[PDB]
């Protein structure tokens, strides 16, 4: 189980980003 | 107008009638001059920071450079090393020609777009309009910051050239 | 009296004078409206 | 030669002349205090501490003299408005004179230390080079500061041997210099408790003495001496500048929000006292207490002190000024003469109406009158053609209770409107605008001006800190980087640990 | 297999870019439908 | 005795202490494992 | 006197342009 | 008369401006985009009232 | 070189895309469901389109009390039937 | 030997992402400021603090989303999650505007962290710390605009909110209430920023158009070598050109680059000073002479008084919705308006 | 350099330039005090801010009568 500073730096940004993009995608289909 | 306060008048009325702050070309213009300022300070401070030692403590570092000298006056490798460690190795310019081209291109293109902003809002293709864009399930308007901007713009609109309009719409 | 060894000559070259004067005169041209108010 | 912005660096290895220069700076500051005091005494009008106190008169050092117990003139008056007082030598004039003399003496000492710069004291016994043992100097000076801090707390502020400090009631009506006991409970850390100021100086004094003795007797760790460059006096300049901008931000803060050490009778009220209608609330409380006790309206409002009413007026709000609107507040709205009394507005049906107050943000504000529930009942229209709430339509009248207009009622729309216009500023006053040729435009108080100067100076001193810290920690390279800076220290791959050549 | 080069970088770029286009495009569609549409 | 805001103050204090402590325990551990050979 | 001040300062600035251009310290190649 | 409504706006130092408020004022709205050189005016006084300097400059 | 393996070696590697063709759609779908199931609303306190006003009310529920602001918000939410 | 030295070793390794001691502060605070802003703009409302929608979730777009300031009633509350207002409730914390002080404070400490990084890397690489020094200007601007300015006003509410349209509103507010364009400190700011952009452009272009031919390619970028001793462009030809075109020219490269540091840094610092004045409403709002004359003389008009009329418009038409806590009701008849409009 | 009566008296106070304690010395103790100081500053800040609210501590002009 070997992480690196670069791996961590990359993923603390990339993982939320994909999650959020899925969220915002979904939001495009909300109707009032 | 050819004056300081006149310039501000022009700007405010422009915002009233074209919502230029919400126009992407003006936004690119801002990115260009903010960015220009930033990169100005950046280049300046990096080159300054890697000047090769040619002077003592009691003289200006500038005497370390002689006009017309053939050798570069600073350590571009040191400068690059610093900047690459500050961000990451590859956002940095090791090539001075590409660097200086970027320094020319960023503000020049940004300002080109600023000029095109004014020159197209000249034909009344205005900034984005999101007035009452968000509505709730009943139909009530849910204001956003766009709508507050609209209220300010309205203030400007109704007050400008207070004796010049006889008809309800300001069509020019 | 022993002369002080910490002394140092001072310089202002001509280009620095022009820059300085420009700075002062342009600052003055800017702030004077506010001084008269 | 030296560039103009470096001329003073000739002092860095000349302790004697450094002391000379510091002496001269001290002489200049002391002299400025003396002169400023004299100028203020030459312009200050002591005849009305109620509607023309110092903070209306653009007074800046007078309140600092008063804060610590100097309240009287050799001429017989006092700032609390007493007569036939004998202040002793320490009048405002005495304080001023003292600072002038101090200035002179410091100037002379400066001359002497400048000429006799080459004292044995400044030489290192070993190397014979100029040398200041900064860590021990810090000890000595800390100890001194602690003794003086403690002494100021335990003797002066307590009145044990000294005058005490300015204190007042929560509405700044009855301020005076009083001895103050230390507060040793948690309320000592209440900014509005003077007791805490006293306790602070006592405890922090003691702590200063103890840490001073420590810093006298215990050498710095090698690692700290190296890391902070304790051989280099500029390190002391960097950290001292940091401490000082910290202090400057703190005094700007407590000047703007208020504390036990920024009383409203010396510096004027706060912007927040207006935001929350602090004084209007106390005024209404007193009035209602009077009514409930069987007084008439005229009596209840006439029982309101002019001083209190004056606090409830936006012309005394320090957030109503202008950067280039210069001079005393009196130069704007005028020299306040008298409370006109409380204005009660009524419409033709006898409903009492309330003028909407101007918030500090607004240079100008409309005139709008509502009932108790906040429903619009009257106003002054911009466009007249579809007006529904004009004073003429709604038959608005104004009656005054207390002050100069007590018992009077006005019904003609122009006058009613005029007083309404004034009512957006809070309580209404008569002003002398001819004496100073006042222009009618609000100016800030010394509370404002102090806050401004010190916030700005703090912020600039942050740059000072950054600059001199950099110059300390980068001394080796500040004439340029090593001519042969190997392409293995600035490039990647060559070294494991950055900078470390042995990896 | 961590073998670096097995998938041609131009194909990766093309696909990824097309993805970006798709997602932004969905957001722009969203500006005209549902919440934020003014309708 | 202890007000809710004082309780909260202690909670913040401790939260920050735990965060810094964990950070430094981890950093020190990693640095111990991953030693710079000389 | 305000007008005279504004115009004075301006005039001095133009003068300065003249000296800074035509009476600059000449650049010299080493 | 910048907006062509006989409401003249003062821009110069001698007519009550400082450096911050001063301006050379844009030509009159009654002119619009018409070319207004000095010689189209009946006089310099007319020319000045209508913002001719702005166009020249 | 910095010591780690080049990114262009990774994003062109089969292993990378084996991992991420799973993890990326998973994260995406997860955020999607964070919104589509309405959880986001209840986590951040964001009004649904039917929840800005009670049916006949037309005044913003502006917080006006600093220290019982929590209570005030709870009250505003109760007033939505 | 010694955990401190070991740790220092590890922090300062030349990895892809330099950590350093500075990173211990920088990375968490920066990450939390950024993450806070993305979280807020994506999911969080400003209904209870402003009466505004402000997230993608509510239907805002990139231009209109924001993390908004807390309600005016919060004062200058630190609004900590565990504080007296939120009492540990994350949801109410968001609703009460907690994310704004979260982002402002983690952001401040982050900026501190970054400048510390600039120092640490300068020190480890062996160069002078001018980059840090220059970063003092972004610092001054952030601290004065996001901290000092609202600290001087009634509450955090009047701080800038973190969003595009929100910031635009901040601009217009400062025009309408502060007459900020008239302020000589703002003017110096503008001169430093536009002058900076000018120097960036002109310097870049000049170097790129006085290049020596150092290869045969028509694309000239390849003809440069990082370790070369020679200047890549002619300072002499550049100097002649600008001397003949503009009348004056740089002749000292070191002065040129220091000046490029000096202009925008000095500009931003001046603008910060002006904003500090505005914290106290200490404005450059009026020229008293102008007002005395205009008050007495209904035919006296300048661009200055015209602009004041615009400002009055802004304040009246924008204040009820922009300052909801004031509960302003401005009947139609009191709204200032010119003819017809 | 010139000796004086007072220079002679003061001499020991400026004689130990560069003298240091070995190693880390009292840096740990110092660290502790700095920590306590940070906590103190946090306390008075939060009290002034009304984030920390104490019995008998009224942070108002209405503190004492
Ligand atoms: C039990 C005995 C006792 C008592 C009752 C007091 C009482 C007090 N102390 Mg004292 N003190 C004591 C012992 C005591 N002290 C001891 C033993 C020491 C160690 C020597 C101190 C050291 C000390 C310091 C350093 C300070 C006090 C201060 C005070 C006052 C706090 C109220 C206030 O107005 O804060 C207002 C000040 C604050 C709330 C602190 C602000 C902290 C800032 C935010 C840190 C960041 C600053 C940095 C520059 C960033 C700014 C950025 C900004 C622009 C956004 C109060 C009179 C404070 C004071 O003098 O106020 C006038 C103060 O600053 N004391
Ligand atoms: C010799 C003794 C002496 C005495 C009794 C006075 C008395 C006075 N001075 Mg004068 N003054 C003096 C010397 C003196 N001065 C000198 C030598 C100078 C030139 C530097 C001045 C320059 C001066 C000016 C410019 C002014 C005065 C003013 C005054 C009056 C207000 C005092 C005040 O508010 O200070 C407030 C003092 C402080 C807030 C002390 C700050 C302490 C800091 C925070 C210490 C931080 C460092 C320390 C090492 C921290 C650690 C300590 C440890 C215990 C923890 C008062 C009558 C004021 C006045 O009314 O003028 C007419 C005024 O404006 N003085
Ligand atoms: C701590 C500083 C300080 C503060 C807060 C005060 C406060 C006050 N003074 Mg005092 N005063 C001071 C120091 C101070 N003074 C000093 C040092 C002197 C000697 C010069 C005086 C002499 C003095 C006199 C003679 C009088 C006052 C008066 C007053 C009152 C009105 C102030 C006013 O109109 O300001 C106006 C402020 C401004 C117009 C702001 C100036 C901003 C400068 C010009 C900006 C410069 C920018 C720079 C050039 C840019 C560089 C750019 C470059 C780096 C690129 C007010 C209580 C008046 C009073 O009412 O007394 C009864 C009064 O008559 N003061
Ligand atoms: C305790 C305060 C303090 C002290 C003792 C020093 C001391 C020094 N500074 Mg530092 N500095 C400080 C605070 C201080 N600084 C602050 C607050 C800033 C930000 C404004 C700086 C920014 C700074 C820079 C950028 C530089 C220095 C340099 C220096 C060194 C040479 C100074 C010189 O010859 O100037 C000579 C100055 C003049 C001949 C004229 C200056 C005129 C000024 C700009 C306006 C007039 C102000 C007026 C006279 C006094 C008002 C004082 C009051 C309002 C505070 C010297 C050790 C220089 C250095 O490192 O050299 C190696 C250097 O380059 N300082
Ligand atoms: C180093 C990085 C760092 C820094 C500087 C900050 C700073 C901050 N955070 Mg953030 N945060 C961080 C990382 C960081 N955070 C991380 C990793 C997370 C995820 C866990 C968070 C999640 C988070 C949340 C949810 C919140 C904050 C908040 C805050 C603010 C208030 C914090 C506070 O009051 O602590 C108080 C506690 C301390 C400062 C601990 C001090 C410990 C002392 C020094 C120990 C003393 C020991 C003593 C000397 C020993 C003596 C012995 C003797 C007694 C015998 C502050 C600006 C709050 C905020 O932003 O509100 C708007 C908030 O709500 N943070
Ligand atoms: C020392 C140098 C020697 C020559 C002095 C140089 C003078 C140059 C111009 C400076 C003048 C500034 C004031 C001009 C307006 C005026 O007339 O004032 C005039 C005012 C006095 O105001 C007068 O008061 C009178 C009653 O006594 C009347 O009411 C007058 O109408 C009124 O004008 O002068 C002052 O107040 C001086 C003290 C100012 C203190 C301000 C503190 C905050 C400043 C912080 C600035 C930080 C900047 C950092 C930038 C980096
Ligand atoms: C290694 C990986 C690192 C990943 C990066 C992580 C940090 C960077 C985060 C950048 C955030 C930039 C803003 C995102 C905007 C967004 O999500 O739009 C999301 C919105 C969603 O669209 C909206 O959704 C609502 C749903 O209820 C409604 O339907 C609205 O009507 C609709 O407009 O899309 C848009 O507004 C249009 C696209 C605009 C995209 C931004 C333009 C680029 C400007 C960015 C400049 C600064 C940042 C540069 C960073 C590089
Ligand atoms: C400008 C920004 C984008 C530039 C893209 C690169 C230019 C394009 C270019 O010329 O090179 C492209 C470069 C390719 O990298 P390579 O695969 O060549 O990497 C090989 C090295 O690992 C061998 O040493 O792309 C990147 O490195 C992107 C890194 C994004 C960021 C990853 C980490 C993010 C963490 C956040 C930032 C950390 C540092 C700051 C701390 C505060
Ligand atoms: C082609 C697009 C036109 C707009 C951008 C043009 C870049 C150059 C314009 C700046 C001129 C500055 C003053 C002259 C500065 C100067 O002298 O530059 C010189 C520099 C180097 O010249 P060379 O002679 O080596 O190469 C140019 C020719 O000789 C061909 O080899 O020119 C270039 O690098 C041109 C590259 C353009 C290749 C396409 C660029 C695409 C840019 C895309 C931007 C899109 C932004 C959208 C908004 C986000
Ligand atoms: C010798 C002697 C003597 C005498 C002394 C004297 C007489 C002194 C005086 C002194 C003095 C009388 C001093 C004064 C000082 C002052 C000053 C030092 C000032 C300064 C100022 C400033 C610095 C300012 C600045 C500014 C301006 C100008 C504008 C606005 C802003 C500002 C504030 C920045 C005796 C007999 C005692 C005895 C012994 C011997
Ligand atoms: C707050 C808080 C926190 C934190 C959190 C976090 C940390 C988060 C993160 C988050 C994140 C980290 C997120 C992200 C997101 C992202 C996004 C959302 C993106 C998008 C993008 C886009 C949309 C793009 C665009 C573009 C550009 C920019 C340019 C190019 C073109 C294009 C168009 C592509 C905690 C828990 C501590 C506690 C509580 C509070
Ligand atoms: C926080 C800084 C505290 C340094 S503490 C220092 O550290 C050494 C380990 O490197 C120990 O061997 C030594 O005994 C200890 O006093
Ligand atoms: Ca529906
Ligand atoms: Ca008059
Ligand atoms: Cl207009
Ligand atoms: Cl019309
Ligand atoms: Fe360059
Ligand atoms: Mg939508």
């Amino acid at each position: 189980p070997i992480f690196t500073v670069r791996w961590v730096a990359v993923h603390t940004l990339a993982v939320p980003t994909i999650f959020f993009l899925g969220a915002i995608a979904a939001m495009q289909f909300i109707q009032r | 107008p050819l004056g300081i306060s006149g310039t501000f008048n022009f700007m405010i009325v422009f915002q009233a009638e074209h919502n230029i702050l919400m126009h992407p070309f003006h936004q690119l213009g801002v990115a260009g001059v903010f960015g220009g300022a930033l990169f100005c300070a950046m280049h300046g401070s990096l080159v300054t920071s890697s000047l090769i030692r040619e002077t003592t403590e009691t003289e200006s570092a500038n005497y370390g450079y002689k006009f017309g000298q053939e050798e570069e006056t600073y350590n571009i490798v040191a400068a690059h090393g610093y900047f690459g460690r500050l961000i990451f190795q590859y956002a940095s310019f090791n090539n001075s020609r590409s660097l200086h081209f970027f320094l020319a291109a960023w503000p020049v293109v940004g300002v080109w777009f600023a000029a095109l902003g004014i020159s197209t809002m000249a034909f009344n293709l205005n900034g984005f309009n999101f007035n009452h864009s968000v509505i709730d399930a009943k139909g009530n308007v849910i204001n956003t910051w766009a709508d507050i901007i609209n209220r300010a713009n309205l203030g400007m609109e109704v007050m400008h050239e207070r004796n010049a309009h006889n008809f309800p719409l300001d069509l020019a | 009296m022993e002369p002080n060894p910490n002394r140092q000559p001072v310089e202002l070259n001509r280009t620095s004078l022009y820059l300085g004067l420009l700075l002062i005169l342009v600052l003055a041209l800017l702030f004077s409206s506010y001084f008269f108010n | 030669g030296l560039p103009w912005y470096r001329v003073h660096t000739v002092l860095i290895n000349d302790p004697g002349r450094l002391i000379a220069a510091h002496l001269m700076h001290t002489a200049l500051v002391a002299g400025w205090a003396g002169s400023m005091a004299l100028y203020e005494l030459a312009t200050f009008d002591p005849s009305d501490p109620v509607l023309n106190p110092m903070w209306r008169q653009g007074m800046f050092v007078l309140p600092f003299m008063a804060r610590l117990g100097v309240t009287g003139s050799w001429s017989g008056w006092s700032i609390t408005g007493e007569t036939g007082i004998d202040p002793g030598f320490w009048s405002f004039e005495g304080v001023a004179l003292a600072h002038i003399v101090l200035s002179g003496l410091l100037f002379l000492a400066a001359c002497w230390h400048w000429v006799y710069w080459d004292l044995e004291l400044f030489r290192d016994p070993r190397t014979g080079e100029p040398a200041l043992d900064l860590p021990k100097m810090f000890g000595i000076h800390l100890f001194l500061a602690g003794l003086l801090c403690f002494g100021f707390g335990a003797f002066h502020l307590t009145g044990l041997f000294g005058p005490g400090m300015w204190v007042s009631d929560p509405y700044g009506l009855t301020g005076s210099v009083q001895p103050v006991a230390p507060e040793w409970g948690p309320d000592g850390f209440n900014p509005y408790n003077p007791g805490g100021v006293v306790a602070h100086h006592i405890a922090a004094g003691i702590v200063g003495i103890i840490a001073g003795l420590f810093h006298i007797l215990v050498r710095p760790p090698q690692r700290l001496y190296k890391a902070l460059r304790m051989g280099n006096i500029e390190t002391v300049l960097s950290s001292s500048i940091a401490a000082v901008f910290f202090a400057a931000f703190v005094v700007a803060g407590t000047m703007w929000y208020g504390s036990a050490t920024t009383p409203i009778e010396l510096f004027g009220p706060t912007r927040y006292q207006w935001d929350s209608s602090y004084f209007q609330q106390e005024i209404n409380r007193r009035v209602q207490a009077s009514l409930a006790s069987g007084a008439t309206l005229e009596e209840a409002w006439s029982a309101i002190p002019e001083k209190l009413a004056f606090y409830d007026y936006i012309g005394n709000n320090p957030a109503k000024g202008g950067l280039f609107r210069t001079g005393p507040m009196n130069k704007g709205d005028g020299i306040a003469q008298a409370w006109k009394g409380h204005a009660v507005f009524r419409n033709k049906e006898g409903e009492e109406l309330f003028v909407r107050r101007m918030p500090a943000f607004f240079e100008s504000f409309p005139v709008i009158l509502t009932d108790k529930n906040g429903v619009v009942k009257a106003d002054i229209p911009f466009r007249r053609a579809e007006s529904k709430y004009s004073f003429e339509q709604q038959g608005v009248t104004v009656s005054f209770y207390g002050g100069e207009l007590n018992g009077q009622t006005f019904t003609d729309p122009p006058t009613v409107k005029s007083y309404a216009r004034k009512a957006i500023f809070g309580e209404i006053f008569e002003f002398d605008t001819e004496t100073l040729n006042s222009d009618g435009i609000f100016r800030t108080s010394p509370r404002g001006w102090f806050t401004f100067a010190h916030a700005v100076f703090a912020l600039l001193f942050f740059f000072g800190h950054i600059w001199h810290g950099a110059r300390t920690l980068f001394r080796d390279v500040f004439s340029g980087i090593d001519p042969e800076l190997s392409p293995e220290q600035v490039e990647w791959g060559f070294y494991q640990k950055v900078g470390d050549v042995t990896t | 297999m961590s073998e670096g080069g097995r998938i041609p970088l131009w194909i990766v770029a093309t696909v990824a870019g097309m993805g970006v286009i798709v997602i932004v495009g969905l957001f722009f569609y969203g500006a005209y439908a549902g919440l934020g549409s003014s309708l | 005795t202890i007000t809710p805001s004082l309780k909260g103050f202690f909670i913040g204090l401790l939260s920050g202490a735990v965060v810094l402590g964990l950070t430094f325990a981890v950093l020190i551990a990693i640095s111990q494992i991953d030693k710079v050979q000389r | 006197m305000e007008t005279i001040t504004y115009v004075f300062i301006f005039a001095c600035i133009i003068a300065l342009f003249f000296f800074a251009i035509f009476f600059r310290e000449p650049p010299r190649i080493t | 008369d910048i907006d062509g409504i006989r409401e003249p706006v003062s821009g110069s130092l001698l007519y009550g401006n400082n450096i911050i408020t001063g301006a050379v004022v844009p030509s009159s709205n009654a002119i619009g985009l018409h070319f207004y050189p000095i010689w189209e005016a009946a006089s310099l006084d007319e020319w000045l009232y209508n913002g001719g300097p702005y166009q020249l400059i | 070189t910095t010591g780690e393996r080049p990114f262009s070696d990774i994003i062109t590697s089969v292993r990378y895309w084996v991992i991420h063709s799973i993890t990326i759609p998973a994260l995406f779908i997860a955020g999607w469901l964070f919104v589509s199931t309405g959880l986001a609303y209840d986590v951040f306190g964001t009004p649904r389109p039917d929840s800005y006003y009670a049916q006949e009310q037309r005044s913003i529920p502006l917080v006006t009390d600093r220290f019982e602001a929590k209570q005030q918000v709870e009250t505003f939410l109760e007033q939505l039937k | 030997r010694g955990w401190f030295d070991i740790l220092d070793d590890w922090l300062k390794r030349d990895r892809f992402v330099f950590v350093g001691w500075s990173g211990i502060l920088l990375f968490p605070c920066a990450y939390l400021a950024l993450g806070g802003w993305l979280t807020g703009t994506t999911f969080v409302t400003s209904w209870y603090t402003h009466g505004l929608a402000s997230s993608y979730l509510e239907g805002c777009n990139f231009l209109t989303v924001a993390v908004s300031t807390p309600a005016n009633s919060m004062g200058h509350s630190l609004l900590l999650l565990w504080g007296p207002e939120a009492q540990g409730d994350f949801t109410r914390w968001c609703q009460l505007g907690g994310l704004w002080t979260f982002i402002a404070l983690h952001g401040a400490f982050g900026l501190i962290g970054f400048m510390l990084r600039q120092f640490e890397i300068a020190r480890l690489v062996g160069v002078r710390p001018y980059n840090a020094i220059a970063f003092s200007a972004p610092i001054a601007v952030f601290v004065s605009v996001f901290l000092i300015y609202p600290l001087g006003q009634s509450s955090w509410f009047f701080a800038p909110s973190f969003g595009v349209a929100a910031i635009f509103r901040f601009l217009l507010f400062f025009q309408g209430f502060h007459n900020w364009t008239l302020n000589p400190f703002h003017m110096m700011g503008v001169a430093g920023v536009l002058g900076g952009a000018l120097l960036c452009a002109i310097h870049g272009a000049t170097v790129e158009n006085t290049l020596f031919q150092d290869g045969e390619g028509a694309s000239t970028f390849r003809a440069f070598n990082p370790t070369q001793a020679e200047e890549t462009y002619s300072m002499v030809t550049a100097n002649r050109f600008w001397s003949q075109i503009f009348g004056i020219a740089f002749s000292n490269k070191r002065w040129l680059h220091f000046f490029m540091l000096f202009v925008p840094v000095t500009g931003l610092w001046m603008s910060a000073i002006g904003v500090v004045g505005l914290a106290l409403n200490l404005r450059s709002y009026d020229f008293i002479s102008q007002e005395i004359r205009a008050a007495e003389d209904p035919e006296f008009e300048t661009f200055y008084t015209k602009n004041l009329l615009l400002n009055e418009g802004i304040r009246a038409w924008m204040a009820p919705q922009d300052q909801p806590h004031e509960n302003f009701v401005f009947p139609e008849e009191v709204l200032p308006r010119g003819n017809a409009l | 350099a010139r000796r004086t009566w007072l220079g002679d008296i003061l001499r020991p106070l400026n004689s130990e330039y560069g003298k240091v304690a070995p190693g880390w010395g009292t840096t740990p103790l110092m660290a502790v005090f700095m920590g306590l100081f940070l906590v103190f500053l946090l306390i008075i800040l939060e009290i002034y801010n009304s984030t920390l609210i104490l019995d008998g501590v009224n942070v108002s002009w209405k503190a004492l009568g």
